[PDB]
């Protein structure tokens, strides 16, 4: 069974957020359903869930804003949060159980929905280029700086997923302009930067930007 | 046992106090007139099979398999009647919930257990026949309903029955309980509109 | 609400490590529906542990759960370096809620790793766009604590850099951690010495990387 979670990720303040979860390979009833949020760096936190034909119960300090609903015939059920601030930025579960399992068994991926009245960006991709620059042997370090996008996320391989060992991609930081910025790197042989070709792959879906880059050890 | 049947036991009536992880009995010598078997007047389904059952258990452990508190929709602590008091205070069967309308609203029960453990279990559940269309509306809202049970060798469809009894300790209602073993790793499906008495505690049973 | 766990728990790989997690009676007390969940960062959370001590898989073996009072605590033994994630207990209450605890970050505590530290000037391509971006790396490290210092010139920077830091690494547990340094296009080309030096336990004496033109 999958659960996915589907809406728009960039609500507006004091704005409704609406978001669907779609269930495959099995069906809505029977089981319960339930959504739950994650603020950026922060803990988990209950928002409801709904049982039995229709039947809701909500966390006790949001259940004045917030709508959950069924449509078994879609074999979806969705959720609806009002008067949306700053503090429903988070990222948004779906999620089943069920009576012996008394928890959540399977979860939807999460989708992120980020509450401000900015527009979409998307990033830049400037290269952070190797040289005969040298620390701890396996030298040799290059990457990518992907700057000013918003909202989050992006996602970023190397050379289209084939090149992951020593590749670390950094958590983003929200910058004074309100712009997100992150970097990617790779430590990679110092003797082969000539020959050897790396290709940093960033993909921002909220602006639909999809940009590849080439690093090289320039002259 | 003193002076319960074995429905009565099971059910957890408020007179009998025979509970927790009984210890592992060599078989239970229950008396013929026994002093207080339902509160409701009704039939226990199939006592006669599951008297035989209970001959080959030894031990018991009750087990929460659906909190009194997920009915939230309804009403679940009005459901008493004078036909068993605890003190002197109405009261009813612990191990099973009587639920009633809640603000003149009945919503649709739909809801799964699946059975977690490693040993079968022993669930137990009933269903109302109300006295009147009077009493119907007054406890489920809805005049017509159902009540649906389903495993993988089970499959219930009740329809109860508006009638008029003959008052026994004052009620012209009945209450009918059915039983069943649920293996592990198979589910019971419920499904209701009304009349509808909800397991909370099940019984977990190892045989031979 | 929010169950209370502690923030963090650390151990060697090999070792047994608990963690424990506190409601009152209505909640972990009264029930038996306290489940465990383990989270890798930017992933969902994954059952880890149900009905107090039911384990769903062959993924939970080393997992063990149980209950005391109010505080339930999850037990892991052999400690891997791939354990590092944050745990989060959640019950069932009888408000026909669920809740949540805050969350423990587990660390593996392993031996000390100095950090290979790059340094890298701002690319053409984003000088042209009047922004200059100067990245610190400092790779592979371990434990945590580490200091970075910019110098321009000499001149000690404040104010003008910020950092990330990735989790523990699944398989070696070190920590990586980028410094980004961020001056105007015009403060940029004002000074030639551009320098990152790094103090970490891991070293002797404080490691500095640098470049000129600019
Ligand atoms: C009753 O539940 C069992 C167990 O479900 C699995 O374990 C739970 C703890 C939870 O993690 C669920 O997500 C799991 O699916 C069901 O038996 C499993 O059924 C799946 C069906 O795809 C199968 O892949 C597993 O092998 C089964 N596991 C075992 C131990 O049999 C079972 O189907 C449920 N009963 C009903 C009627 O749905
Ligand atoms: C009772 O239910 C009715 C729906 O018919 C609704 O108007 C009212 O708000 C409810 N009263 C409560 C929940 O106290």
């Amino acid at each position: 069974v999958q659960l996915q979670e589907s809406g728009p990720g960039l609500v507006k303040p004091s704005e409704t957020l609406s978001l669907t979860c779609t269930v495959s390979g099995g069906s809505i009833n029977s089981y319960y359903w339930s959504w739950i949020r994650q603020p950026p760096g922060k803990g988990l936190e209950w928002i409801g869930y709904l049982f039995d034909s229709g039947s809701t119960k909500y966390n006790p300090s949001l259940t004045s804003r917030v709508t959950i609903s069924v449509d078994t015939s879609k074999n979806q059920f969705s959720l609806k949060l009002s008067s949306v601030t700053a503090a429903d930025t988070a990222v948004y579960y779906c999620a089943r159980g069920f009576w012996g399992l008394d928890g959540f068994d399977i979860w939807g991926q999460g989708t992120t929905v980020t509450v401000s009245s900015a527009s979409t960006k998307g990033p830049s991709v400037f290269p952070l280029a190797p040289s005969s620059k040298s620390t701890s042997g396996g030298t040799a370090a290059l990457g990518c700086l992907v700057k000013d996008y918003f909202p989050e996320p992006v996602t970023v391989s190397w050379n289209s997923g084939a090149l992951t060992s020593g590749v670390h991609t950094f958590p983003a930081v929200l910058q004074s302009s309100g712009l997100y910025s992150l970097s990617s790197v790779v430590t990679v042989p110092s003797s082969s930067l000539g020959t050897q070709t790396y290709i940093c792959n960033v993909n921002h879906k909220p602006s639909n930007t999809k940009v590849d880059k080439k690093v090289e050890p320039k002259s | 046992l003193r002076d319960c049947s074995v429905a009565g036991w099971l059910l957890g009536n408020p007179m009998c106090d025979e509970f927790i992880n009984v210890p592992e009995w060599s078989y239970i010598v229950e008396k013929a007139n026994p002093a207080n078997d339902l509160c409701y007047p009704g039939n226990f389904n199939d006592y006669e099979e599951l008297k035989h059952l209970l001959s080959r258990i030894n031990h018991f452990e009750k087990i929460q398999i659906i909190p009194k508190s997920s009915w939230s929709d309804h009403e679940a602590s009005s459901g008493v009647s004078s036909a068993c008091p605890y003190q002197g205070t109405p009261s009813f069967f612990r191990n099973v919930v009587w639920l009633i309308k809640k603000n003149n609203t009945y919503p649709t029960i739909k809801r799964s257990y699946n059975n977690t453990n490693q040993e079968d279990l022993l669930i137990l559940w009933g269903i109302h026949h109300s006295n009147d269309a009077a009493e119907q509306t007054k406890l489920y809202q809805n005049p017509t309903t159902y009540i649906s049970v389903g495993t993988s060798t089970l499959n219930q469809r009740l329809v109860p029955k508006i009638a008029t009894r003959s008052k026994v300790n004052g009620q012209s209602g009945r209450m009918d309980f059915f039983w069943t073993i649920l293996k592990p790793n198979d589910a019971i499906n419920f499904e209701s509109n009304g009349n509808f008495i909800a397991p909370e505690y099940a019984y977990k049973i190892v045989k031979k | 609400a929010v169950l209370t766990q502690p923030a963090s728990v650390s151990g060697s790989p090999g070792q047994s490590i608990t963690i424990s997690c506190t409601g009152t009676s209505s909640d972990v007390g009264d029930y038996n529906y306290v489940s465990w969940y383990q989270q890798h960062p930017g992933k969902a959370p994954t059952l880890m542990i149900y009905d107090v001590n039911k384990r769903p898989s062959g993924d939970s073996n080393r997992f063990s759960g149980s209950k005391s009072g109010n505080t339930a605590s999850l037990t892991i033994s052999g400690l891997q370096a791939e354990d590092e994630a944050d745990y989060y207990c959640s019950s069932y209450t009888s408000s026909n809620t669920w809740v949540f605890g805050g969350g423990t970050k587990l660390e593996i505590k392993r031996t000390v790793a100095a950090p290979s530290v790059f340094i890298f000037p701002p690319s053409d391509e984003q000088l042209k766009s009047g922004t200059a971006s100067v990245v610190c790396l400092l790779n592979n490290f371990y434990p945590r604590e580490a200091k970075v210092q910019w110098k321009v010139d000499n001149a000690l920077q404040s104010g003008n850099s910020q950092e990330s830091v990735t989790e523990q690494d699944s398989k070696d547990s070190t920590y990586s951690l980028s410094s980004t340094l961020t001056l105007s296009k015009a403060d940029y080309e004002k000074h030639k010495v551009y320098a990152c030096e790094v103090t970490h336990q891991g070293l002797s004496s404080p490691v500095t990387k640098s470049f000129n033109r600019g």
